[PDB]
Parts: structure tokens; C-alpha cells; sequence
């Protein structure tokens, strides 16, 4: 299946005192591998899973290096933005930034991605052709007249399809045992009764990676998305996702409803019934 | 692994 | 200045079993801006161990975090999570239900 390397990056003024909080962290597919974070006392990118911890020092220092300049470009954004959007001293602000690649089952790069948001609006994004910017107002105008005349874009391209894939492949073989293992959704089926009339059936997925699930409902083989319920996939804590979805019923018609599960690490799809 | 160099607004 | 409030679930790590080690979770979503403050219940009461994922965010840009803490699961002991953002008037509780 498919692969992708993300980071991303937020940065909150404080507008009475110092420098901006800063937290940026880093994904291969679902799974966080480093951290960043400005309140914390180490000042060093951090490792989160284990296969990074196999690359050695000069890997730290460099990323260090450039996690910092990463804050020290916020901090002077979040000055620049004020200035274009005329606002006061007095408030908070918050600049976002998201960048990585994709790759397909062959590893081979698919996409890459770029993109800004100024208070949670988006600002400006490298557009999928990786050459030219969507602006989304005049201020973003602005830098993205300041970005063609540096050429920015060429040198994201160039990060985006050359040391971004290499280094998600690295990340890949290194991290092999858990980043190249699926784990297929534990599933099983909850009742519960509201009235004499009328009960509700959950189908759960629990204890999946990646976290891309599909889980559906059908009534005597059709789909069947009225009275259903889907919650967020949500993080377990330990690595892995877990979903539900319910759907209402006439008591006694349980028979007709069927879960549909699809999931990477399931070969051919599941079905539960109650 | 981060980008080399990260462009001000 | 754009305001989403939090959505809000609360859950265990494990399927959960009375004397058996577990943690408690309440994942917080779809939120901006990122300032929030969650709190997680043992019988009404604030638990003081409790850590926190790195903030991080969606697509959208809305952010999330897991708020979590070990516990140890018993057939009278009710647990909860209290958030409390710039888009709630008052703090939201929502309730563990282990039996959903």
C-alpha cells in the first residue's frame, strides 16, 4: 500500500512576552517518530518511535539546526502577518504549516504538499504541480509575488521529490517490523435497547493500523446510511485506531443489518451480524 | 528528515 | 478570528475489565485556536497524573490532542472528561460508558 512522510507545524504569539510556543512533529504514515517542542527543557528535536533512534548524532544536530530555523521563520511571520493584516500587539495568533510527500506500494513518489494557514484560514499552499502557489488573498499575494522571485517553489520541489521520498524509503526499511506490519481491525458487535420498540446495534473496530477503515451498515444487502451513527476514527494510545458505527433498528429486525469492514490489513473484506 | 530551508512569509 | 469547538470522546486504550490495568482517554477534536483545557474525572474529582499527546492537526487545520492516564478499572468507580475552550460558555463533560 501507500506511504507518506508528513510534518507539521504550529506557532502561537504571546503577545506580553517572548518568543512564540512552538510544536512541531513528524509522521510516516500514522506513526509519530519525532517532536519538537519550545517549552521543553532538551531545546533537540526528540525521537518517538524506536527506528529513529538508530540514527546517530550528526542526524539530531542537523535536525535540531533546522527545527529551530523552522521556529525562527514563524516567529517572523506571525510579526509580517500582524503587519498585513493591520492588527494590534494585543491578541494571540496562530500560523500552521504542513509539508510531506506521498508514495504509492512501489514506493515511487506520488505527491507532495506544502501549505499555510494564518488563524486557521487557509494563506497559501504549493499547488500539486509543485511550480506555482494558490494565494488566498491579497496579503498572500504578496508572498507569493516574494516566493516566485526567490524561487521557492524549486526548492521544495526539489526536497519534495528527491529527499523526502529517500528519506521516507530509509525510514520505511528502517522502521520495517512495525511501519510494513498491518494490524486488521479487531471487530465485534454491541446491542442496546431504548424502548420496547426500538434498538440500537454498534459494530466496533478496534486495535487497526494504518488508520484508513471503511465500516458500513446494510439493511438485507442494500446500503443503509439513515439511522447510522460514525464516529472519528480516533487514536488508541497505543499505536493503533479504533471506529464505530451504529444504527438504529425496530427491535426484533436485527437479522436484516450486516457491518461491512474494510481495511488494508483484511485480504477480503469482513462481514458481522448480531 | 526537514526541509533544508524554510522561506518567510 | 475563526472559533471551532471541540468534539469530544472518552474511551479506553484496552477493552476494559475490572481489576485489570488499562488506560483512560478523551480525545479532543476539530478544535481552533489550539488553547484548551482538559481535565479527566474520577467520580467528579480532577485526576492529577495525566499526559498529553503533541498537538498536532487535521487537513482543515483544525487541531486535536489525547489527553490520557492508567487506570485501573472497578465495577463503582465513574470516570469522565471536562474540556473547557474559548468556544464553551461553561466546561462540557462527557462521561465513560464502557458498556457502548
Amino acid at each position: 500500500g501507500s506511504h507518506s512522510m508528513r510534518y507539521f507545524f504550529t506557532s502561537v504569539s504571546r503577545p506580553g512576552r517572548g518568543e512564540p510556543r512552538f510544536i512541531a512533529v513528524g509522521y510516516v504514515d500514522d506513526t509519530q517518530f519525532v517532536r519538537f517542542d519550545s517549552d521543553a527543557a532538551s531545546q533537540r528535536m526528540e525521537p518517538r518511535a524506536p527506528w529513529i533512534e538508530q540514527e546517530g548524532p550528526e542526524y539530531w544536530d542537523g535536525e535540531t539546526r533546522k527545527v529551530k530555523a523552522h521556529s525562527q521563520t514563524h516567529r517572523v511571520d506571525l510579526g509580517t502577518l500582524r503587519g498585513y493584516y493591520n492588527q494590534s500587539e494585543a491578541g494571540s495568533h496562530t500560523v500552521q504549516r504542513m509539508y510531506g510527500c506521498d508514495v504509492g506500494s512501489d514506493w515511487r513518489f506520488l505527491r507532495g504538499y506544502h501549505q499555510y494557514a494564518y488563524d486557521g484560514k487557509d494563506y497559501i499552499a504549493l499547488k500539486e504541480d509543485l511550480r506555482s502557489w494558490t494565494a488566498a488573498d491579497m496579503a498572500a499575494q504578496t508572498t507569493k509575488h516574494k516566493w516566485e522571485a526567490a524561487h521557492v517553489a524549486e526548492q521544495l520541489r526539489a526536497y519534495l521529490e528527491g529527499t523526502c521520498v529517500e528519506w521516507l524509503r530509509r525510514y520505511l526499511e528502517n522502521g520495517k517490523e512495525t511501519l510494513q506490519r498491518t494490524d486488521a481491525p479487531k471487530t465485534h458487535m454491541t446491542h442496546h435497547a431504548v424502548s420496547d420498540h426500538e434498538a440500537t446495534l454498534r459494530c466496533w473496530a478496534l486495535s487497526f493500523y494504518p488508520a484508513e477503515i471503511t465500516l458500513t451498515w446494510q439493511r438485507d444487502g442494500e446500503d443503509q446510511t439513515q439511522d447510522t451513527e460514525l464516529v472519528e476514527t480516533r487514536p488508541a494510545g497505543d499505536g493503533t485506531f479504533q471506529k464505530w458505527v451504529a444504527v438504529v433498528v425496530p427491535s426484533g429486525q436485527e437479522q436484516r443489518y450486516t457491518c461491512h469492514v474494510q481495511h488494508e490489513g483484511l485480504p477480503k473484506p469482513l462481514t458481522l451480524r448480531w | 528528515n526537514l526541509v533544508p530551508m524554510v522561506a518567510t512569509v | 478570528m475563526i472559533q471551532r469547538t471541540p468534539k469530544i470522546q472518552v474511551y479506553s486504550r484496552h477493552p476494559a475489565e475490572n481489576g485489570k490495568s488499562n488506560f483512560l482517554n478523551c480525545y479532543v477534536s476539530g478544535f481552533h485556536p489550539s488553547d484548551i483545557e482538559v481535565d479527566l474525572l474520577k467520580n467528579g474529582e480532577r485526576i492529577e497524573k495525566v499526559e498529553h499527546s503533541d498537538l498536532s492537526f487535521s487537513k482543515d487545520w483544525s487541531f486535536y490532542l489525547l489527553y490520557y492516564t492508567e487506570f485501573t478499572p472497578t465495577e463503582k468507580d465513574e470516570y469522565a472528561c471536562r474540556v473547557n475552550h474559548v468556544t464553551l460558555s461553561q466546561p462540557k463533560i462527557v462521561k465513560w460508558d464502557r458498556d457502548m
